RNA sequence: CGUGCCUACCAUGGUGACCACGGGUGACGGGGAAUCAGGGUUCGAUUCCGGAGAGGGAGCCUGAGAAACGGCUACCACAUCCAAGGAAGGCAGCAGGCGCGCAAAUUACCCACUCCCGACCCGGGGAGGUAGUGACGAAAAAUAACAAUACAGGACUCUUUCGAGGCCCUGUAAUUGGAAUGAGUCCACUUUAAAUCCUUUAACGAGGAUCCAUUGGAGGGCAAGUCUGGUGCCAGCAGCCGCGGUAAUUCCAGCUCCAAUAGCGUAUAUUAAAGUUGCUGCAGUUAAAAAGCUCGUAGUUGGAUCUUGGGAGCGGCCCCUUGCC
């Protein structure tokens, strides 16, 4: 019936971008820490209306 | 530096031997070896160190007690007689000379075929 | 409604025995011709060899040209239409290629996008087709 | 043929509804508040208060003269109070019933280390009980899942170690770099 | 040894709708295993007990014990050396090889422990034990941590403070250390039949080329982006609903988050949810479903009625019916 030549298509005409050197990332016990510091600690001045877990 | 009591303590008097366990404490350096631990317990026994063995040690997890089982003795031929050739083997009484495997059991198989002189020639050389 | 009395337990067992059998999943499960008919033999994996490359048809709101290959299976000797999962893959799969498949999510259905494809494939010549849509573990051939 | 062993015991349950907003709120500030490693060693506590419940409401079915009941639940308040999850007040088995989460990872070790010093910030304390630095007693602990029995309570210690135990565990590195 | 186990004669019995008989089992039976109200449902070849077989089935010596198979005999299917006339074989024992496959480990060491066998304190044991592969699975469990200096993004006690901070997270690719400790590199121990690993210890042993955490997702179920660039019903994504036809919250990539974490996705069998198998606990006017009506066997169910108030002694025995003589 149809074609078989358009096969990876969009992942072929995909212009590539390199991954940039991004820092180390805290693991296990320290990201578990800094999950808690990071919506636990500062957050009660905003209210329930809006939600900024990212943007 | 090094302490060594012995916690639990029995007598067989048909063997004249007598058990112990022994605990060697560690506030400091490493695992008193096996030599030295003999000596200690000769002396604190009195007695000539030939007769007196032990086996087996732990360690409590950071220097503390070493635990192992020792066995006086009054007899040097009854410590050859009352313990294995291997508890012989950590002073070489004893010597077996042949540790290899599939020897035993390939003169056993030469001399299954084979039976009488033949067998004398080729099971024993 | 129902027998209550307390010697009818063989009239409830001999009730439920007979009306256990209109439940689709209980008799699919023990009748032996949904394992003498299906393929696999009842099993979750299979290898097989590429007989042909087909570009099969989507459905009617979803217009697209799915990419499935043939495949004769080794276990039982059957031919299964099977499934190239991602963007590529079909320059990955070539002519008479060992290739394990499996299901989809389901034994029976099949995904609503792609009409008459049960099995999905897995590898492609013992090397993982997660592998060789990513950078590593290039083909041998 | 071969006997050792055999037995397999999971102190992990993994909860019906995965994705809760509430209890995942409720488990990050559990961990951020007690210095938790993951989820597991929260469920490990959750299944342990799950199956003590268990014991007490299989205790609280049986009729109250029956002396299986009287000694099982002498035994469980016993355990509990050389845990020292209960005081030595309400011997109830109700009482087992009224407890909460919170009440087992304050027993365990480096949060009686936070209530009797030398703590300095749990995450902190993570590392000394990790390395050997925090000793209860003359055998030495390493481990953070520790539960501290009520019987000792107050044995802090270290021997042989870095900074009251004597050493130089890489200050002659400084040394040799000045010298 | 009791047995229709077998023979001679005699009688016509024996089982079944309470399911026999006849088939199928991807059926070895149990103790058990998985699944969390209760009730149930599904596996159990597998380490303990019992049964059966040593390629198929038949026969048998020895022996107390065998229809034995690391015993023998004959047939069938394989299959070894053959100077061609004859011999010789059984790994569903331990390794290992081919094939079958989605699918499963080394031609290792030792009788040191457990025991077993024999004339026997001494010999033997791929029974076993130890080591090698091992992300089937289970338990513990670091991944750059950590307390300090400073720029402050500022939260908070209070004085118009545009700050006094003996309290707080945060980017600091900025410093300082304890130069923390571990993994590895290795001396000496210890374990051990001889060794290996954990454990004990001497000496090296982190400052971002570090000694680097992945697996999936970010429209709803279900946590996380109405971010950016291409692709423009093509590629594809999506287990379902659905997205993509030039402005894609779903494709590909980049960034940033989220889920669990040295265990994550996937497929399949199964369990709970499934009160969608309902005995607890489902329905039958219209959603699927009450036989056209009636009789009736087996089954299931079946009115009431026959021991009664009280006595001794307080804060368990009998009579006025309460073991028969
Ligand atoms: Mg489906
Ligand atoms: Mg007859
Ligand atoms: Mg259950
Ligand atoms: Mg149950
Ligand atoms: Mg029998
Ligand atoms: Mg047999
Ligand atoms: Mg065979
Ligand atoms: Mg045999
Ligand atoms: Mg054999
Ligand atoms: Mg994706
Ligand atoms: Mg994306
Ligand atoms: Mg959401
Ligand atoms: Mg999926
Ligand atoms: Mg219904
Ligand atoms: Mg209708
Ligand atoms: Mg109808
Ligand atoms: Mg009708
Ligand atoms: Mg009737
Ligand atoms: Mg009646």
């Amino acid at each position: 019936h149809g074609s078989l030549a358009r096969a990876g298509k969009v992942r072929g005409q995909t212009p590539k971008v390199a991954k940039q050197e991004k820092k180390k990332k805290k693991t296990g016990r320290a990201k578990r820490r800094m999950q808690y510091n990071r919506r636990f600690v500062n957050v009660v001045p905003t209210f329930g209306k809006k939600k900024g877990p990212n943007a | 530096t090094v302490t060594i009591r012995t916690r639990k303590f029995m007598t067989n008097r048909l063997l004249q031997r007598k058990q112990m366990v022994i605990d060697v404490l560690h506030p400091g350096k490493a695992t008193v070896p096996k030599t030295e631990i003999r000596e200690k317990l000769a002396k604190m026994y009195k007695t000539t160190p030939d007769v007196i063995f032990v086996f087996g040690f732990r360690t409590h997890f950071g220097g503390g007690k070493t635990t192992g089982f020792g066995m006086i003795y009054d007899s040097l031929d009854y410590a050859k007689k009352n313990e294995p050739k291997h508890r012989l083997a950590r002073h070489g009484l004893y010597e077996k000379k042949k540790t290899s495997r599939k020897q035993r059991k390939e003169r056993k198989n030469r001399m299954k075929k084979v039976r009488g002189t033949a067998k004398a020639n080729v099971g024993a050389g | 409604g129902k027998c209550r009395g307390l010697r009818t337990a063989r009239k409830l067992r001999s009730h439920r025995r007979d009306q256990k059998w209109h439940d689709k999943q209980y008799k699919k499960a023990h009748l032996g011709t949904a394992l003498k008919a299906n393929p696999f033999g009842g099993a979750s994996h299979a290898k097989g060899i590429v007989l042909e490359k087909v570009g099969v048809e989507a459905k009617q709101p979803n217009s697209a040209i799915r990419k499935c290959v043939r495949v004769q299976l080794i276990k039982n000797g059957k031919k299964i239409t099977a499934f190239v999962p991602n963007d590529g893959c079909l320059n990955f799969i070539e002519e008479n290629d060992e290739v394990l498949v499996a299901g989809f999510g389901r034994k029976g259905h099949a995904v609503g996008d792609i009409p008459g494809v049960r099995f999905k494939v897995v590898k492609v010549a013992n090397v993982s087709l997660l592998a060789l849509y990513k950078g590593k573990k290039e083909r041998p051939r | 043929p071969v006997a050792r062993s055999w037995v397999c015991r999971k102190t992990y349950v993994t909860p019906r509804r995965p994705f809760e907003k509430s209890r995942l709120d409720q488990e990050l500030k559990l961990i951020g508040e007690y210095g938790l490693r993951n989820k597991r060693e929260v469920w490990r506590v959750k299944f342990t208060l799950a199956k003590i419940r268990k014991a007490a409401r299989e205790l609280l079915t049986l009729d109250e003269k029956d002396p299986r009941r009287l000694f099982e639940g002498n035994a469980l308040l016993r355990r509990l109070v050389r845990i020292g999850v209960l005081d030595e007040g309400k011997m109830k088995l109700d009482y087992i019933l009224g407890l909460k989460i919170e009440d087992f990872l304050e027993r365990r070790l480096q949060t009686q280390v936070f209530k009797l010093g030398l703590a300095k910030s749990i995450h902190h304390a993570r590392v000394l009980i990790r390395q050997r630095h925090i000793r209860v007693r003359k055998q030495v602990v390493n481990i953070p899942s520790f539960i501290v029995r009520l019987d000792s309570q107050k044995h802090i210690d270290f021997s042989l170690r870095s900074p009251y135990g004597g050493g130089r565990p890489g200050r002659v590195k400084r040394k040799n770099a000045k010298k």
